[PDB]
């Protein structure tokens, strides 16, 4: 999912984003939730999360959201994380916001990105950066 | 000009020779494709360029993505040569494989034609298979030999092979010429090329001086040599070009003084040249020495194709120099030439102005083919013949005559049209106006769209956006347009947004009628319009309005404003119509039927009762996915059946519904249009493989059977049953085959039966089914007791009273001339390549009275029963001898019936019926009260107590007598061995030899034989014509085709059903008998691979529902 | 003519790759041979900058303007700025907007006499925006989105927009705009047209992902 | 779903008619024919699955009639053409 996108696991991260945690739709799909059932990619060991980044493809459901979507597995892309991290440049970015936004896993995401979208995201994913709000 | 307004058009469309409508048949896509698109660009029509360019061979856009061309669209045409204008209104065929029904739907309905074939892959097979067809129709058929541009120059062979080359497809033409049409005037030509300049010594003297030699006096030809005309060309285009012998003649003239006209001769044929003074001659040769291509011209072709992809620039100009093809600059800014390379070809290549003035000129008016083909399709009536001026009205002769006065109701053509939609992606919804979107919207973009009621409307605010950048400055442009730029391709808002609405479904038709005004009237009446029906036999129509003097059920008066030409997308207005070009209905597809043609006088032709289906009458078993969607499903085929021809969605022979084509490799095909579109259906599919039939050619020696051949040793065809295995009831010591006379309601229903070989002629003349009961009887067609009823005597040899019947008859002597009033069914749907007659003897009111049958002679007075047998032989025939999917070759005789029992006790099997009758049983007035029931006797002509001794309708009822006949005739051909007719075609393949040792490897594997490899020495092709099933293929040409094109072309050919020994029944019965071992038959097997299931298409019943009364021996007290 | 080009083995030839009328931006991705290609195809015509704008992959999505201006948000530090002036000709004005309230390219579509703008960008912000260029600033969106310039491929000789557009505000955008608005799309339908296809006049540049029809259309609709 | 069968009978002259007033309105009848000497045939309407319920009324009006007619569950006896 694709696999070909576009490019690598995109240079240092920070997790924290886990399973469980729910986080904002950031989109025109009826949900408003994005429930993280776990991530992609994301091996482990015993007793530890497979945790989201901020661009991290992830699986998910609608918690709560439009009916047609509600249940089932979903899956999307991270976007903002709660938590802080420090970059390639050296330097620290933050959110207490947090968010995913819903897509195929073909790579294709559905409309418009509401509110500032990762650039590392960006980077990655090229159909986020193409409908971005914004991009820090 | 190059957009071609509404109005110009039209009024070209008026003016003479601006019709005939060419296909362009081929393989599915070989560049045929490719070819199209370049002519379409050439020619001046909807912004040049955007009509070409990959937009218009394949009409949908699912059909570009498969490879798979099925549907037919129209689209416009136009070229300017200068003074002169052109029209074809241009129908894209499809050029569909073998055993279709688009193909040669597609074919009739357009006027013209054009055949495409291949310099380097041979003549097409597909083309030629349905162009035989198309010679029963009237077209013209302009010869053009496609892919030399793959043979001299992106291959790169010389020009003296190119000649070669040539004589062999020349050949090929000249067979595909002579199967219905003339040959000799072909020969005549290649003998010696055109009628002028007969000696070769004398052209050193004709042509050092300047003169017009080689003259053919022009001449009208369909596809015949004499040089087409003079102006013979092929057509080539990969990368913009066209050739043609008239270019390169042109060229020639040019250089030296020897003109265009002496070359028409020379450069059709293998000439060669002296130069001396370019002295050209059939002599000067050795081994094909000195010919004129290889030295000029063709030579130059290549030169010029190396040039223009790497840009040297130098090497064009040169090519330019002989006159003017365009050096190319400011197209090739960023090097990587693409359009460049098309735009220097187009000057002085492409072959427009040569092929379209052929199709044009030849016939000087539109009002010749037109109005000629109404007998080959169909007309008003069958034998009396009203379409034509008898029958005295005068709009009706008019457009026979075609052209008409100056007004038309219009009738229609329409075996095939473009898809049913309920959006329309590929046309315009006519939001501006009732009509008309291709000068209208031009109209629009330039003054609606412009500042002055742009600003109007909102390009000040902007959708009120206050306090912003938008009333700021307060916009107002200076006509802002798209139009005289890039010549009126893009307008404000040219691509409507599609919405949902009735007016959805596209036609292109072809018109009947000539000129007619717009307001056109057309008229719904029956499910049939039964006044052009009253006009088959005798005339019982007339010119008066529809339901006053005529009589017919509904009656209704329409007044249809929306018909359109169709430029593949677009709306066009029409009150100038020419008799031969497309004009079919709009928005509305309810005011039609494919049963009859539209009515819109009160006489007309029905020119279609039905298209075409296949000869093995290959089905599947259409399903809902969903149960929900069953509905949808339903609604789904109906529309499909407008868009694809045939299906059995009504009127069903085995199941709620099933899909049918005209052949096995088209039945896949049209599986996948019955996903896309439509209801938005989906289906399920079950596919036990295509049906066959069966054969009995062994009865036994027991019972009442004359002509038989059982013996006391020999009880199958091979080997023994009892080795064979299974259906041993008795001993094999007097054949066990026997058991073949019953009893059932206590001797008032007594028969035996007889099922020996029909000869395979007769067969295969009844199948061409003429030996039809809509002839004979009923107010359909023909004459019920006239001159018509020899003609069924004629082929089948039945009468009003038969004692000789079918077997003895047909043998000795055919072709009778009797007349026929009654009958026992002619197979089961009173028509087929079967047959019942009687040569039983009248016991009481016995074997006569069917169904409308009354000559008041013998049975007393056609008294009672009689009906049954007529009935339940139907049931009979269209299921299996051993209750699966019909038999075929099979002559059933009636040895002896009795109706009369003097055994006067009773059954058990009698009484149930008796009372289900209500009525007591009896078989010679044993009884009082009670002398009505539920017989059918009874109801036409009362009972027979009081009009003669011995009633005996009192117990067995119809109904039960005809589910006896069903099941009798089934129990006596099951204990026999039923040998399997399996439906083959031979393949007249063409290929190469070396690999055609391979492609037979694999044929063998679908249980195919060899009848004859030979050597075709004349072509280039090699030529098998082994047999092969029609259920082993089922996609299989289709893959064998584009895996190796030309070195393996598979025409597909039928000839007739081939018998092999084996006996397909379900259950194996008794292994000890296979353990003695002679074959496994009557068992599962490999012939019942194709008798596995195919009973169920969803069926008429869950597997087999009868009830019978030739149970319990005892009751009845039989030896039978 | 058109070429169907990839990068990163994608479609998209909108997000890495930047095309105008004049100035091409590309990034520094991890594949050379992809930035080679698109040098070789505009040699002695148009300078390819090979920087990564905002230190970053993304460049025709983060920038704006065609060849009187050139736009760029306030996430690019000086240094890049100086290295993209150095990249291209110094007759065209590359600066630097304040107040950053929207990534730019996927909100100015823009020609070389009026622009697109997103909108709901602060008023000063757009005012900045209209200097830079010289150019007008029209307030309209595209019929369902917010973002023109991802919506709509925007040049002088032709414009692409998807077929979610509606009739009237496409009617009117023609008008506003001076050029006619065609609906379609690239990429086997892909709702993003701009970055599957990236359009300078005299050569247009498209995804792999695009049909033979598809791409015949759009070099219909743009005038070469 | 599902198709009806003519289970049929033969009613008695004068109870016959009785039956008919009754039967006509409530439930579909068929094939009637009322004489004075040769009896009343009749065809009520069901399924075989809904025979409890046609015959009661007759019980509880006349009893069993001269001749009562069963078929089969599958098939009619005579092909069915109903619903």
């Amino acid at each position: 999912m694709s696999k070909a996108q576009a490019v690598g696991s995109n240079y240092r991260v920070s997790l924290g984003l886990p399973v469980g945690a729910v986080m904002n739709s950031a989109d025109n799909s009826g949900a408003k939730n994005l429930y993280v059932i776990a991530v992609k990619g994301i091996k482990g060991r015993l007793n530890r999360l497979p945790s989201a980044g901020v661009g991290d493809m992830v699986m998910a459901t609608v918690k709560k959201g439009k009916p047609e979507l509600r249940k089932k597995v979903c899956t999307g892309l991270v976007v903002r994380q709660r938590k802080h991290w420090k970059r390639k440049d050296g330097v620290y970015i933050y959110f207490e916001d947090n968010a995913g936004v819903m897509c195929n896993p073909k790579g294709e995401v559905k409309g418009n990105i509401l509110g500032p979208v990762a650039k590392e995201c960006s980077d990655l994913w090229p159909k986020v950066a193409t409908n971005a709000g914004t991009i820090v | 000009m190059v957009l071609n307004s509404l109005d110009k058009m039209i009024q070209l469309q008026k003016n003479t020779a601006n019709i005939r409508n060419i296909c362009v048949l081929a393989h599915v896509d070989h560049g045929k494709t490719t070819l199209a698109d370049c002519l379409i660009s050439s020619n001046g029509i909807i912004s040049s360029r955007l009509a070409g360019k990959l937009r218009y061979m394949d009409s949908r856009e699912d059909e570009q993505i498969r490879g798979i061309t099925m549907k037919s669209s129209a689209i416009s045409l136009h070229y300017a040569t200068g003074n002169e204008e052109y029209l074809i209104n241009l129908i894209d065929s499809p050029g569909h494989v073998d055993f279709s029904s688009e193909v040669s739907t597609a074919v009739r309905i357009c006027d013209g034609c054009i055949i495409v074939v291949d310099a380097v892959e041979g003549v097409c097979p597909q083309t030629q298979a349905v162009l035989r067809q198309a010679w029963l129709e009237n077209i013209r058929p302009v010869l053009v030999i496609n892919k030399i541009d793959r043979l001299i120059v992106e291959l790169k062979f010389t020009p003296q092979e190119a000649y070669s080359h040539l004589k062999n497809i020349l050949e090929q033409i000249n067979a595909l010429t002579g199967t219905l049409f003339t040959s000799k005037v072909l020969e005549e030509r290649a003998e010696r090329e055109t009628e002028s300049q007969v000696n070769p010594n004398s052209e050193q003297g004709e042509q050092v001086y300047d003169w017009s030699t080689g003259l053919e006096d022009t001449d009208d030809s369909h596809l015949y040599f004499s040089p087409e005309q003079g102006n013979v060309v092929f057509t080539s285009a990969i990368d913009g070009w066209g050739f043609g012998i008239e270019h390169f003649a042109r060229i020639y003239s040019q250089k030296i003084g020897i003109k265009k006209e002496v070359l028409m001769k020379t450069l059709w044929g293998d000439y060669y040249i002296n130069m001396k003074a370019k002295k050209i001659m059939k002599g000067d040769q050795a081994k094909g020495k000195k010919p004129l291509f290889v030295q000029l011209i063709l030579e130059n072709i290549w030169s010029l194709y190396d040039a223009v992809l790497k840009k040297d620039k130098d090497k064009i100009d040169k090519i330019v120099t002989s006159l003017g093809l365009k050096i190319g600059a400011r197209e090739a800014r960023h090097s990587d030439p693409k359009v460049q390379i098309n735009a220097i070809c187009s000057q002085w290549l492409p072959i427009s102005h040569a092929v379209l003035a052929m199709v044009c000129q030849k016939l000087p008016s539109p009002l010749d083919i037109t109005a000629e083909r109404v007998e080959r399709l169909m007309c008003t009536g069958s034998q009396t013949f009203d379409s034509f001026p008898p029958e005295t009205q005068a709009l009706k002769a008019a457009f026979m005559k075609c052209g008409s006065e100056d007004t038309a109701p219009v009738i229609i053509f329409v075996s095939k049209m473009f898809a049913v939609d309920a959006k329309a992606l590929p046309q315009n919804k006519p939001r501006p106006l009732t009509q008309e979107e291709i000068a209208q919207r031009r109209e629009r973009a330039r003054q609606r769209h412009a500042e002055k009621l742009a600003a109007a409307q909102g390009q000040a605010p902007l959708e009120p956006t206050q306090d912003g950048s938008a009333i700021e400055t307060c916009p107002k442009g200076e006509e802002p347009r798209g139009d005289e730029q890039q010549v009126e391709s893009m307008t404000p808002k040219p691509v409507l947004q599609e919405e949902n609405n009735q007016e959805s479904f596209i036609a292109f038709a072809r018109v009947f009628s000539g000129v007619a005004r717009r307001g056109k009237k057309i008229f719904v009446l029956g499910p049939k319009y039964s006044p052009l029906e009253f006009l088959r036999r005798v005339p019982l129509g007339f010119s008066a309005p529809p339901d006053g003097l005529p009589q017919v059920p509904h009656m209704a008066y329409c007044a249809l404003e929306n018909l359109y030409l169709l430029m593949g997308r677009e709306l066009e207005y029409l009150e100038e119509v020419p008799p031969g070009n497309v004009l079919g209905i709009g928005g509305l597809q309810d005011f039609v039927l494919k049963s009859a043609t539209l009515c819109s006088l009160p006489s007309c032709p029905p020119f279609i009762p039905l298209n075409f289906e296949a000869t093995p009458i290959v089905r599947v078993a259409v399903e809902p996915k969903h149960p929900s969607e069953m509905p949808q499903l339903v609604k789904g085929m109906k529309l499909l059946n407008q868009a694809d021809p045939c299906v059995q969605i009504l009127i069903q022979e085995t199941g709620e519904h099933v899909l049918v084509t005209a052949g096995e490799v088209h039945l896949q095909r049209c599986l996948d249009d019955l996903k896309e579109r439509f209801a938005k259906i989906h289906i399920s599919v079950s596919e036990p493989i295509i049906p066959f039939r069966e054969t009995i050619t062994k009865p036994p020696k027991v019972d009442m059977v004359n002509e038989e051949i059982g013996k006391q040793q020999k009880v199958a065809v091979i080997h023994q049953m009892k080795e064979d295995q299974s259906k041993i009831p008795e001993g094999i010591q007097v054949d066990s085959d026997g058991l073949i006379t019953i009893t059932t309601p206590n001797k008032l229903a007594t028969l035996s039966v007889r099922a020996m070989p029909l000869p395979e002629e007769v067969t295969q003349i009844l199948e061409e089914n003429s030996d039809l009961i809509r002839s004979m009887e009923q107010l359909t067609s023909s004459l019920n007791e006239g001159e018509n009823t020899h003609m069924i005597h004629q082929k089948t040899q039945e009468k009003i009273w038969e004692f000789k019947g079918k077997l003895e008859q047909h043998l000795t002597g055919r072709r009778w001339r009797n007349i026929v009033d009654q009958i026992w069914s002619f197979g089961p749907r009173k028509c087929g390549p079967n047959i019942l007659v009687n040569k039983s003897e009248d016991f009481q009111n016995s074997v006569w009275t069917g169904p409308a049958d009354k000559a008041s002679k013998e049975a007393s007075r056609y008294r009672d029963l009689g009906n049954s047998i007529v009935s339940g032989f139907q049931l009979a025939t269209l299921s299996g001898p051993m209750c699966e999917e019909p038999l075929m070759g099979v002559c059933f005789v009636l040895e002896k019936w009795d109706l009369s029992k003097f055994e006067e006790q009773g059954a058990s099997d009698l009484a149930k019926e008796g009372q289900e009758e209500n009525e007591t049983c009896s078989g010679g007035n044993e009884n009082q009260e009670l002398q009505d029931g539920c017989s059918e006797a009874f109801e036409k002509r009362t009972s027979q107590k009081g009009e003669s001794p011995l009633t005996d309708c009192y117990g067995p009822f119809s109904g039960q007598l005809i589910a006896t006949m069903k099941e009798a005739c089934r129990y006596a051909l099951q204990v026999k061995p039923q040998r399997l007719m399996a439906a083959m075609y031979t393949c007249d393949i063409m290929a190469t030899g070396d690999v055609l040792g391979r492609v037979y490897a694999v044929l063998s594997k679908r249980e195919g034989r060899v009848l004859q490899e030979e050597m075709k020495e004349g072509t280039d092709m090699f030529i098998i014509k082994a047999v092969l099933p029609v259920a082993e293929s089922f996609g299989f040409a289709d893959e064998i085709r584009k895996r190796t094109s030309g070195l393996a072309s598979p025409q597909l050919v039928f000839s007739h059903w081939e018998i092999i020994p084996s006996d397909p029944f379900w259950v194996p019965t008794t292994e000890e008998e296979y353990l003695h071992f002679g074959e496994k038959a009557d068992s599962e097997n490999q012939a019942r691979k194709y008798m596995n299931a195919v009973r169920k298409r969803k069926g008429l019943y869950v597997e087999e529902k009868i009830v019978e009364h030739a149970e319990k021996q005892r009751t009845l007290s039989k030896n039978k | 003519m058109a070429t169907r080009l990839q990068y990163e083995n994608s479609c998209d030839v909108g997000v890495f790759l930047k095309l105008t009328n004049k100035y091409c931006l590309v990034g520094q991705c991890g594949s050379k041979q992809f930035l080679h290609t698109v040098e070789n195809r505009l040699a002695d015509h148009i300078p390819v900058v090979e920087t990564s704008i905002a230190g970053t992959r993304i460049v025709g999505r983060l920038s704006a303007g065609n060849k009187n201006g050139l736009l760029l948000p306030n996430t690019c530090t000086d240094q890049e700025l100086q290295q993209i002036r150095n990249s291209l000709p110094d007759d065209v004005v590359v600066q630097r907007i304040e107040e950053k309230f929207s990534a730019l390219g996927n909100c100015i579509a823009t020609n070389d006499y009026v622009a697109l703008v997103h909108p709901d960008i602060d008023r000063e912000t757009e005012e900045i925006i209209a200097d830079v260029l010289g150019v007008e600033v029209f307030r309209q969106t595209v019929s369902g989105n917010v973002l023109v310039g991802t919506y709509c491929a925007l040049t002088n000789q032709g414009a692409l927009v998807h077929p979610m557009t509606s009739i009237a505000d496409q009617d009117e955008l023609s008008s506003l705009l001076q050029v006619p608005l065609v609906a379609g799309t690239v990429n086997r339908g892909n709702e993003c047209v701009a970055a599957g296809c990236v359009v300078n006049d005299w050569t247009a540049i498209v995804g792999a992902d695009t049909t033979a029809t598809e791409i015949s259309v759009i070099e219909s609709i743009f005038a070469l | 779903e599902r198709a009806h069968m003519r289970l049929r009978f033969i009613l008695p002259v004068n109870e016959g008619k009785k039956l008919k007033e009754k039967l006509k309105p409530l439930i579909k009848v068929i094939e009637s024919e009322d004489y004075g000497q040769q009896l009343e045939i009749v065809c009520l309407i069901d399924p075989g699955c809904f025979r409890e319920i046609d015959e009661l009324i007759k019980k509880e009006t006349k009893g069993k009639g001269s001749l009562e007619v069963l078929n089969l569950k599958d098939v009619e006896e005579g092909d069915e053409k109903f619903e």
